[PDB]
């Protein structure tokens, strides 16, 4: 007799709650984090040149301590 | 993100709207589920999905792109008690966090203010454009859905779909069948 | 000396507020204030020098 | 309801969680001292202008969006009563239905 046509959009089974500037807590299919909470716990030698003051404080480098 | 597990408000024989989205599609953000004497059928927008995706991307590209490179700065932590200079130095430390923290969060409620905003307003346009089409052989039903009132097989809803719809060549039987 | 020993979370100087035993300057005054204004407490322990 | 919720939940977006602060920085001075006074002073006044900026153009966006997703939300209503009146009404323009 007739058709039926109906537009829409994904959703997900659980997603993720955000902030917004009129809700304080809406939910999204998808989000990132913008913040980074988390360290390696170790320092990368590259690019910069790390140099590693073992013992010694840099003062102690510059005057020519003998064990730096 | 809102979800339609339980069918959330009728059965199976009369389903599909905006008010509820659809977790049975990943091919695309929007799209159209339809039902006609041909049977039963879904697909995806490619246009408006591709749209908010590159409009949702560059956002996140300009929020992360062009990172602050600093080299050397004041000293931020003291193991003295040295008073006028170390509190100066604590003070402006202090003041540049909870600036740039206001400044995170401010951005980041707008961004997702814009964000939800934009893809409501693409999910609109497209009820919109495909109501647009529907000139006057269909009529809207208000959950988002527009019945037909002709034949509108799956080659009436693939060019509703990509646009090259023909509403005069069904508009007397629609008008027809829409008062008589 | 009535304030010693004294603790506050805000000491509260008045602008009446004067000195008057031997005249005295602190070489970086505001430091010594604001230091001993962190600290928070005056309480003074003798020793025996 | 829905309206009212939004707008008392950016009011106490807006005004929970404030910053609790002790010890600071001299920002009034008897004396003349120059660099390190100077510097106390640029900093106070930088921080000041800074927060006055954030709070001009937070409480602009606030109320732009607030009267924005009123409206909004008026024509939501109209919209949805326009769809329940699928054809036995007619728009009259003015914001009724015949
Ligand atoms: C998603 O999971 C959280 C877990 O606490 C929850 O409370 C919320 O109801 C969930 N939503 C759905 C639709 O499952
Ligand atoms: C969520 O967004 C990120 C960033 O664009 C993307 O890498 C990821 O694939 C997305 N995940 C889903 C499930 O869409
Ligand atoms: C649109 O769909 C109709 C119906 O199947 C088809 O005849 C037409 O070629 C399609 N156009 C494009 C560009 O795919
Ligand atoms: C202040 O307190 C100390 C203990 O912390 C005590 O030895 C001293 O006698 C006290 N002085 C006075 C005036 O009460």
């Amino acid at each position: 007799s007739t058709a039926t046509l109906c537009l829409g959009h994904h959703a997900v089974p659980n997603g993720t709650l955000v902030k917004t500037i009129t809700d304080d807590q809406i939910e999204v299919t998808n989000a990132t984090e913008l913040v980074q909470s988390s360290s390696t716990g170790k320092i990368c030698n590259n690019p910069h040149r790390i140099l590693d003051g073992i013992d010694c404080t840099l003062i102690d480098a510059l005057l020519g301590d003998p064990h730096c | 993100n809102v979800p339609e597990k339980q069918t959330r408000g009728l059965f199976g024989a009369i389903a599909g709207f905006i008010e509820n989205g659809w977790e049975g599609m990943i091919d695309g953000w929007y799209g159209f589920r339809h039902q006609n004497s041909e049977g039963t059928g879904q697909a995806a927008d490619l246009k408006s999905t591709q749209a908010a995706i590159d409009q949702i991307n560059g956002k996140l590209n300009r929020v992360i792109e062009k990172t602050n490179e600093k080299f050397h700065q004041i000293e931020k932590e003291f193991s003295e008690v040295e008073g006028r200079i170390q509190d100066l130095e604590k003070y402006v430390e202090d003041t540049k966090i909870d600036l740039w923290s206001y400044n995170a969060e401010l951005l980041v409620a707008l961004e997702n203010q814009h964000t939800i905003d934009l893809t409501d307003s693409e999910m609109n346009k497209l009820f919109e454009k495909t109501r647009r089409q529907l000139r006057e052989n269909a009529e809207d039903m208000g959950n988002g859905c527009f019945k037909i009132y002709h034949k509108c097989d799956n080659a009436c809803i693939e060019s509703i779909r990509n646009g090259t719809y023909d509403h005069d060549v069904y508009r007397d039987e629609a008008l027809n069948n829409r008062f008589q | 000396d009535v304030f010693q020993n004294e603790t506050w979370d805000l000491f509260v100087e008045r602008s009446k507020a004067f000195s008057n035993c031997y005249p005295y300057d602190v070489p970086d005054y505001a430091s010594l204030r604001s230091l001993v204004a962190s600290s928070g407490t005056l309480e003074f322990i003798t020793e025996g020098f």
